[PDB]
RNA sequence: UUUUUUUU
RNA sequence: AGUCUUAAACACACCGCUCGUCACGUAACA
RNA sequence: UUUUU
RNA sequence: GCGAGAAGGGAAGUGUGUUUCAAAG
RNA sequence: UAAUACAGGGUUGAACUGUGGGUUAGUUUCAAUGCCCAAGGCAGAGCACUGGAUUGGAUACCCAGGGAACUGUGCUCCCAUUAAUAAGAAUC
RNA sequence: UCUUUGCCUGGAGGUUCGUACAGUUGUAGGUAAAAGGUAUGUUAGAGACU
RNA sequence: AGAGGCUUGAUAGUACUACCGUAAGUACAUAAUAUACAGUCCCAGCAGUAGCGGUUAAACUAUAGAAGAGUCGAGUAUUAUCCAUACAUACCAGGCGUAAAAAGCGUUCAUCCAU
RNA sequence: AGAUCAUCGAAUAUAACGG
RNA sequence: GGUACGAAGUCGAAACAAGGUAGUUGAUGGUGAACCAGUGGCUGAACAAAAA
RNA sequence: UUUUUU
RNA sequence: UUUUUUUUUUU
């Protein structure tokens, strides 16, 4: 009836998705893994090495950029092996022994049983930065939480049609810090919605 | 209490679809097969008949007054074809009243 | 006064957040310094596009400070057009220009933006031959070319020139 | 105002294809924004009485459902920021009337002024 | 409004209101206006036209469709397979066999129990109402009578079958506004739901939701009946609620104005001209129309050399370069190896030794 | 009294702005002028409901002054309230008059 | 509908139309509002249950202290209320004796001893946690119950290193006769853990 | 405060009462995870090793291990992608229209502009792989750099490296231009792949699958099955939670001896 | 490869 | 005697259903 | 309360 | 010399309160 | 409920009028039968009342006599309360 | 579809111009089914006929 | 069972703010039951509108009736209180045939309604 | 200084000024 | 005097269906208990019931 | 105290 | 449930 050969259309948007009897059926789903931890441990020491020899020259950002890291995930893996390594140099404690919630020890199963089948990533393979992409992510990125509408209806016309009104930003209250000393640390409350500035 | 809607649900509003509508839903959810005749249909759809009635308007019947002038000034009009069927005196397009009117 | 936590059998899972963000300004927008900061689609993850960073990080650096009439509107279009063609000597794409004749339009192309920013005419390279011509989007020549005074008359005739169909009064 | 309100039942029919209505001045101008969304094939006034053709589509008619808010007895008013609650993730047209004439719910909103809810069409709960 | 004392003695614009003179445009007035014009082009009808050669001339081709005699002369003169089962079903047994059985589904709803008096004592015979329709777009309520609870069953699982009807669901899943359902007290509101969410509705009554096909809605009822049983009125309420639903495309071409959903762009009302541009050109014709045609001048298509794409495989991600990293030739060239083994990569091993 | 809640609905404020006049000024009709230099105004106002969301009217009779007695019965006015009380019923001062009535 | 509305006086014909009055709570109408209210037995009789319902249910007429008299239900085998007896009533509807529509309350009350035997109900019945009822809760020791499967196992792969209790560690359990002996640091944990830390 | 459940107490996993059947009692059963679907991406060993030389080799692998850790590298993803490549382009590939309404229809298909990373399908400097021979895209190129070039670069560049297969194929590109063309001898080979068909066909894998009553029932344990959703949360203390586990180790073995202790004796002085 | 599966 | 039509407050279906005066006992408006 | 089997 | 009912429910129905404005001893 | 006198309502024709209205208390007429009071009588009927029937154990059923009640400008509306169970407007 | 008047909330119950005028459903001892009805059966000194 | 109060005849969908099939206390140890049985027998009783108790019913008493089958937990449970969960306290959101509800028929005052 | 619904107890209504 | 509940005895056959010779109601009269006689109104009324 | 096991 | 942080949408 229609002629529309992409994949951003309603038929087309959720791919392979059951929508039917296929719903209430059993399927298997892969398990997710942080980048963080599929990188080959060996690798970890070095790009570790880097960070804490010369910040300057290997910065948080340039160091990323050969191995492919994520700015965000690159931080974690300095904090995470400076106290690997601290424990034992001090002789403190093993870290097979070391106490932590039972959410990373299942993430520690995952990690070993993942090598173990495909094995240890050489080489990360994540985009440093964003994409502007059609995806869905959630139920709240399909609606308009401005005018509080779903359908939009608009006249059909060829001349122009008079636009929108533009919404306005939100004004809220924040807090700044002046003078911060050891024995007292003062802060400013700002207020946008005062008009005298002074 | 009971059927006191005279605009709401009394007035049954069900979409009316044809065997060339139906016909596609089934075959794309994938509970029938596609017969070899579905094509043959697909390329002349039936003509709607449901806006077709909506026309029909009723109209007066201008004969009955008209024909009672031309009985009185000439009522030698009902001897003529009076043996045969469908004419009544107490009539056919055939019957001079007819005719003349 | 509330702490939500998982109660069920997927206790230990990726649970990303989420910040719905929907369009700031349905206005059209313009291309900041080329790169485009139209919206493309409206789902958007709680961490900020590098397309949306440009125009947030531009933001901040814009300062807080700074008879009948229809006779009329013609007569002060020519007027206008006049004027401002006058002060560079004492828009539409398509605008051929030969090897030979290029620095008259040089000039020209230079002295547009003082007078009108909004003009964004093209250069499209042809045989040499001494012919300069200047053409509309729907395909009409609005300038045809066959000491100093003659070179400053023919670049004269062409500001003007794009300035008359362009121009709303 | 009455004669407003008299106009639903009439053009609230299945059976049927023009309907005849009490000629006023209000309701003259509400048949006027309908027709602008394909609800309406077309109207005459016909001296005391105005004729409106009806709609059809597939058998059923384009228009299922009628609400009426306003009535004579009182007056139902919202504000701009209150109607956008109200109307939300419908399809439904409420028209609207604002002191600049008589406009749909989704032009009072562009224009911010506080119009006055008459009726709905194709509404919901 | 309000028509109080005080407003009467002021919205009085004249002291007398003359509605016999005003100027309101009625059906006689404009007709005494074109009459007069003439000059002393009256009112005309016209018959409808009856001509014979619209079906004498036509009447006789559509005879020779038929004309053959083996097509003219004769009038005018039980189961199937269920392969992962294997066992005999029952076909027909009043039941069409186009539709397939394995794609449907059931739900019990009620097992009612009535008495029958007799000459002697008494006569008990059960009923059941079981409703049955697909999941994706169908839906259907039966009822019968049986002399057993497990022979009720399958006889008002019969009627379902026969009375299947189609409802108007919307293709995204998303419905346009809130139905409300009535038969004497009850009420069933369907309330819906954001997409990605799920269905909300009793767990008791949750298979029907199913059955229906209808995605992210919270479905309650409201009293179904305040009086005697609640069945049998429950029954008709959800046929008069789902047909009073309505999707995009119905209102779109009833409306034909802009009724498009948030996430896609366009999809139903863009209708590109592929009749048209994408017309065909042969090399035998396309000479004549270059000197007639407008010669190209202009500059707007950067991406305009494109032609019949001819599948190829490619491997862009192991491509080496003069710019890559060290690290990075290693690491691509030992995973480039995995991939195009076919001897241990494209094998499954249950044991991690060689067992 | 109303809530913070019904001070920002629409039926509220329409109500609340046909009552509310320039100086605190209101409209009637005089009903008594016996008495000398004595006029008896009748204003009506209105109120709103929150239950129902319905505004009824109810009559307000009040007692004025005017100096050259112009004013007569069956007479559409102008009051103004002020800040004394003179006289045992007098309590407002005319301004204008709207409306005459013939004789 | 809105055919209610009409009228000038909406505001004081609509509000005036009650539409029932409080089902709950109706019997029970003489406490003035108080969770429970003391009075006196005057009189004990013993009121025969309406058809179908046989037997005999003993019932006495209190006084409660706001001088109204009212029938109560003696839930409970045994009886001691007599003439002038001070008891607590409470709430409760009986089905069986019409008319009544309170219960009365053991222990709390006046000169109203502990039911005679139950055990199942305690805090209705008021009996408190008798002592020998008590010392039975602590006594948990019944895990040896070995069975044929263990003595198999045990001499396959337990019987050529293991540490008896005393002082040995080579014992005899392939003998038939002979018992396997127990776990010294597993079975019984939780008896013995206990056990253990009172003892100071 | 609020202590037991007053309602029906209806059980997690949607089963009924009585006797034969998985329950028996009226209760929620939180604890019983066997009746919820979970995955086994793990491995299990033997409870005994024959092998005299402890060695390991009692590992197997699951069934559902093998979909639990995809890899996108597998060689049967490639060919169909490439297919589904040539579908997926041919609205442009057949438009016989001017640059401006080619350029919109590629737009739609992969968006791509300034700042984004887009590929690379369509543009001039690209190879595609045709069906026919074509001549290159030389519209774009300038006209006053290309004369001046085609004298200072000599017959060498001018007859053999260029021009000596810029006219081999009768068909071409955007129309003929024998004056202007490119004289150095660049390859515009190689091609990027795309972000949006690529992924879709990746995640293909993951959906595979490998007096009787005329319809078949729909029993409500089937819904909660898979859909964890649906399913009410738990209320308890986790502490309590976690000891009823505890208990169950020493109390649940006597259970099983206790039942056989019985039957077994009863044969040996009996039967 | 750590008193890991394993549990006051 | 076997059917048809109509009525019915019964359907353990006319051995059905149901009402009133008087006699004894327990109580709230006294 | 006690505490590297 | 300065401060002190800092422990007040006895009065009132169109009142006590609320809202809109105003106040250079 | 034939004749005659007084004064209403409905249908149609002409003239005039040029928004005159729907509902209705702190309101006003009429209103079967029965009862008080009053006027009354000489016909046809009958409650109470000893006037000829009951029973298979109790009765007013079936005859006859029989002093209340049956025409009011009045006092006066209790009812199964006088032409359906809505006083109006719009869709044929 | 719209304007206005009037009326009801399961069934059910009350001490043993002045003897005038006005006015009235409601503060219980008690109860869990009163009731409209489509169809079947049965009864009928109630009508008809093999 | 680091530890006590309730239920143990049917009936009740057992709560909702992040996540919304994108995952293990996943496997061995480690599997069972209470509509088995004991006492009284229109009597003693239980209970929630409907009810059970006679010849023995998972409905009354009893858990050395078995390391109680279940829900809470250092509390649990009964009564009582209010705008008492759509018994819609009825604009949203109930009526005026037979069922609880339209004044015997009519002209007028005020208010509301109307072109 | 201006404006600013009254409700319960079943109910029982015309009152005060000058010839 | 009258009314509620429980048990249950004697004296009678009023309602159902034309047997009590139709039966509820407004106002009176009368009778050990069903209630009965007369007038008005209603059906919540049974049987019977036209050619020249 | 045993069994299993990158 | 963050070694050197009093910061951290930790999960």
């Amino acid at each position: 009836q229609n002629r529309f050969p992409v994949l951003n259309t309603a038929e087309n948007f959720r791919y392979w998705k059951d929508r039917g009897l296929d719903r209430l059926l059993p399927r298997v789903f892969p398990l997710k893994l942080p980048a963080h931890r599929r990188v080959d441990p060996l690798l970890r020491e070095y790009i570790f090495f880097l960070h804490s020899m010369d910040p300057a020259r290997f910065s948080i950002r340039k160091l990323g950029e050969r191995y492919g890291l994520k700015e965000r995930t690159v931080e974690l893996i300095c904090r995470e092996f400076s106290v690997a390594e601290f424990l034992r140099r001090t002789e403190l404690a093993t870290p097979y022994t070391r106490r932590v919630s039972r959410e990373k020890a299942v993430l520690r199963m995952k990690e070993a049983l993942f090598s173990l089948k495909l094995g240890y990533d050489q080489l990360g393979d994540e985009d440093l930065d964003e994409q502007e992409e059609h995806e869905f992510r959630g139920f709240r990125s399909t609606q308009d939480w401005i005018q509080r509408q779903n359908i939009e209806v608009e006249m059909m016309s060829a001349f122009p049609l008079p636009a929108k009104r533009n919404p306005l930003p939100k004004r809220v209250d924040v807090d700044v810090t002046v003078h911060n000393t050891p024995k007292l640390k003062v802060m400013n409350w700002i207020d946008p919605n005062d008009k005298v500035v002074f | 209490k009971g059927a006191v809607h005279y605009t709401g649900t009394n007035f049954r509003r069900v979409q009316r679809l044809d065997i060339v509508d139906r016909m596609r839903a089934l075959v794309a959810q994938g509970l029938v097969d596609a017969p070899l005749w579905l094509s043959a249909a697909e390329r002349a759809p039936p003509m709607e008949l449901s806006n077709l009635k909506l026309m029909d308007r009723k109209v007066h019947n201008k004969y009955l007054s008209l024909t009672q002038a031309v009985l009185k000034k000439y009522p030698n009009m009902r001897f003529q074809d009076c043996y045969v069927d469908g004419n009544d005196w107490s009539y056919r397009a055939d019957h001079p009243v007819m005719q003349f009117v | 006064a509330h702490n939500p936590l998982p109660r069920r059998y997927p206790l230990y899972k990726h649970r990303t957040l989420f910040l719905p963000l929907s369009l700031p300004s349905y206005s059209p927008q313009p291309a900041i310094s080329g790169v485009a900061v139209a919206p493309l689609t409206i789902t958007t993850n709680a961490a900020q596009l590098p397309r949306t960073l440009l125009l947030q990080s531009a933001v901040r650096q814009l300062r807080p400070l700074s008879s009948s009439w229809l006779a009329s509107l013609a007569t002060s279009l020519q007027d206008d057009a006049a004027q401002l063609a006058g002060q560079c000597f004492p828009g539409t794409f398509l605008a051929v220009y030969s090897s030979d004749e290029f620095p008259a339009i040089c000039v020209v192309r230079e002295a547009l933006g003082r007078v009108a920013p909004g003009v964004r005419l093209a250069l499209r390279q042809e045989a040499g031959e001494g012919l300069l011509k200047i053409f509309r989007d729907d395909g009409m020549a609005v300038f045809v070319k066959d000491t100093a005074l003659a070179k400053r008359e023919a670049g004269r005739a062409a500001v003007q020139s794009i300035l008359l169909a362009c121009g709303v009064a | 105002m009455q004669r407003a309100c008299e106009m639903v039942v009439s053009l609230l029919r299945v059976d049927a294809l023009s309907q005849r209505c009490p000629f006023h001045v209000l309701n003259v101008q509400i048949l006027d924004l309908l027709q602008r969304e394909g609800l309406i094939r077309g109207f005459k006034v016909d001296g005391t009485k105005i004729d409106i053709l009806l709609k059809h589509y597939k058998g059923a008619p384009v228009i299922r459902n009628i609400r009426v808010v306003s009535k004579p007895s009182r007056d139902i008013w919202l504000t701009p920021h209150e109607l956008k609650f109200r109307t939300r993730f419908n399809t439904g047209l409420w028209i609207m009337q604002t002191s600049c004439g008589v406009i749909s719910h989704r032009d009072c909103l562009r224009m911010g002024i506080g119009g006055k809810m008459l009726m709905a069409i194709n509404n919901g709960y | 409004l309000h028509n109080s004392h005080q407003a009467r003695v002021l919205r009085r614009r004249h002291v007398y209101r003359d509605k016999h003179l005003d100027h309101v445009p009625t059906e006689r007035a404009r007709q005494l206006a074109e009459q007069r014009s003439a000059f002393e082009p009256h009112l005309r009808v016209k018959l409808e036209k009856e001509k014979f050669l619209r079906d004498c001339m036509r009447e006789q081709e559509n005879l020779a469709a038929l004309f053959t005699e083996t097509e003219k002369e004769t009038l005018l003169g039980q189961t199937v397979y269920d392969a992962e089962k294997g066992m005999f079903v029952r076909e027909r047994e009043g039941v069409d066999p186009l539709i397939k059985l394995h794609e449907l589904r059931q739900t019990l709803l009620s097992v009612s129990r009535m008495m029958s008096m007799n000459k002697q004592g008494r006569v008990y015979y059960f009923r059941a109402i079981v409703a049955v329709g697909n999941g994706r777009g169908l839906f259907g309520i039966g009822i019968a009578f049986g002399p057993s609870p497990k022979e009720a069953r399958s006889n008002a699982a019969l009627a379902a079958i026969q009375n299947l009807d189609h409802i108007d669901f919307d293709v995204g899943r998303t419905l346009t506004t809130p139905v409300h359902g009535s038969e004497y007290s009850a009420h069933v509101k369907i309330v819906p739901r954001p997409l990605g969410k799920g269905l909300k509705s009793n767990l008791r009554y949750l298979p029907l939701l199913y059955l229906m096909g209808i995605d992210n809605c919270r479905v309650s009822f409201y009293g179904p009946s305040a009086s005697a049983r609640w069945f049998t009125r429950a029954k008709a309420l959800k046929r008069a609620l789902e047909q009073l639903q309505s999707r995009r495309t119905l209102a779109n071409a009833t409306g034909q104005k802009y009724d498009l959903l948030v996430a896609p762009g366009e999809h139903w009302m863009h209708w590109p001209d592929r009749w048209f541009r994408p017309i065909s050109t042969e090399y035998a014709r396309m000479l004549e129309r270059i000197k007639k045609k407008r010669p190209p001048s202009y500059r707007r298509g950067f991406r305009a050399a494109i032609d019949e794409v001819i599948p190829e495989e490619i491997r862009p991600e192991f491509t080496p370069y003069t710019w890559k990293s060290p690290l990075q030739k290693w690491a691509e060239e030992l995973k480039r190896k995995r991939l195009t083994s076919h001897n241990v990569y494209e094998t499954e091993v249950f044991l991690h030794p060689p067992a | 009294h109303y809530k913070t809640w019904q001070r920002n609905t629409a039926g509220y404020l329409r109500t609340f702005m046909r009552n509310k006049l320039p100086n605190n000024e209101m409209i009637g009709y005089v009903i008594n002028d016996k008495h000398p230099k004595s006029i008896r105004v009748a204003c009506d106002r209105f109120m709103y409901v929150m239950r129902y969301k319905k505004t009824f009217r109810y009559t307000k009779k009040v007692w004025a002054h005017d100096e050259e007695s112009e004013a007569r019965l069956g007479d559409v006015v102008r009051i103004q309230p002020l800040g004394y009380r003179i006289g045992p019923w007098k309590n407002y001062v005319l301004v204008r008059v709207l409306h005459k009535e013939p004789r | 509908s809105t055919r209610s509305i009409s009228g000038r006086l909406f505001y004081k014909r609509r509000p005036l139309q009650v539409p029932k009055l409080k089902p709950p709570n109706i019997r029970s109408k003489w406490l003035e509002g108080a969770p429970q209210k003391k009075g006196i037995c005057v009189k004990v009789r013993v009121q025969t249950p309406r058809k179908p319902n046989s037997g005999l249910r003993k019932v006495a007429r209190v006084r409660l202290s706001t001088g109204r008299t009212v029938l109560v239900y003696i839930p409970g085998i045994g009886h001691n209320l007599n003439v002038h007896s001070v008891v607590l009533v409470r709430g409760g509807r009986c089905k069986d004796v019409p008319g009544c529509n309170y219960k009365a309350v053991r222990g709390v009350a006046d000169l109203l001893p502990v039911k005679n035997r139950e055990r199942k109900r305690s805090k209705y019945g008021v009996k408190l946690s008798s002592e020998k009822k008590e010392w039975r809760l602590q006594r948990w020791n019944n895990k040896h119950l070995t069975i044929e499967k263990d003595r198999e196992l045990f001499n396959q792969f337990r019987w050529m290193t293991w540490r008896n209790e005393e002082g040995e560690m080579r014992t005899s359990p392939l003998a038939d006769d002979e018992e396997v002996p127990r776990h010294t640091q597993l079975f019984n944990r939780w008896y013995r853990l206990k056990m253990q830390r009172e003892g100071k | 405060p609020r202590g037991s459940h007053r309602g029906g107490v209806f059980p997690v996993s949607g089963l009924t009462w009585g006797m034969n059947r998985p329950y028996l009692k009226r209760g929620l059963y939180q604890h019983r995870r066997d009746h919820i679907f979970t995955p086994r991406w793990g491995t299990r060993t033997a409870n005994f090793n024959p092998s005299a030389l402890p060695d390991g080799s009692t590992r197997r692998w699951e069934n559902d291990a093998f979909k639990a850790w995809p890899l996108y590298g597998l060689p049967h993803h490639v060919k169909l992608y490439a297919v589904n490549e040539a579908r997926y382009l041919v609205p442009a590939a057949r438009c016989t229209a001017g640059p401006e309404i080619t350029q919109y229809i590629l737009n739609q298909l992969d968006p791509g502009g300034a700042g984004r990373n887009c590929s690379g399908i369509g543009r001039p400097d690209v190879r595609l792989p045709l069906a026919k021979p074509a001549a290159p895209s030389t519209t774009h190129l300038p006209r006053h750099l290309v004369q001046i070039a085609r004298h200072v670069m000599g017959e060498a560049g001018e007859k053999v490296r260029r021009k000596a297969l810029s006219f081999a194929s009768t068909l071409s590109d955007q129309g003929f231009s024998p004056d202007v063309f490119d004289p150095f001898g660049t390859p515009l080979s190689e091609r990027s792949r795309i972000k949006r068909l690529y992924n879709l066909v990746c995640e293909a894998d993951s959906w595979r699958v490998k007096k009787a009553a005329l319809v078949r029932d729909l029993p409500l344990a089937e819904i909660l099955y898979s859909r964890h959703t649906h399913r009410l949360q738990s209320r308890r203390h986790p502490f309590w939670i976690d000891m009823g586990y505890k208990k169950r180790i020493v109390r649940i073995p006597y259970l099983y001896r206790r039942r056989v202790a019985k039957e077994e004796a009863q044969e040996r002085e009996f039967g």
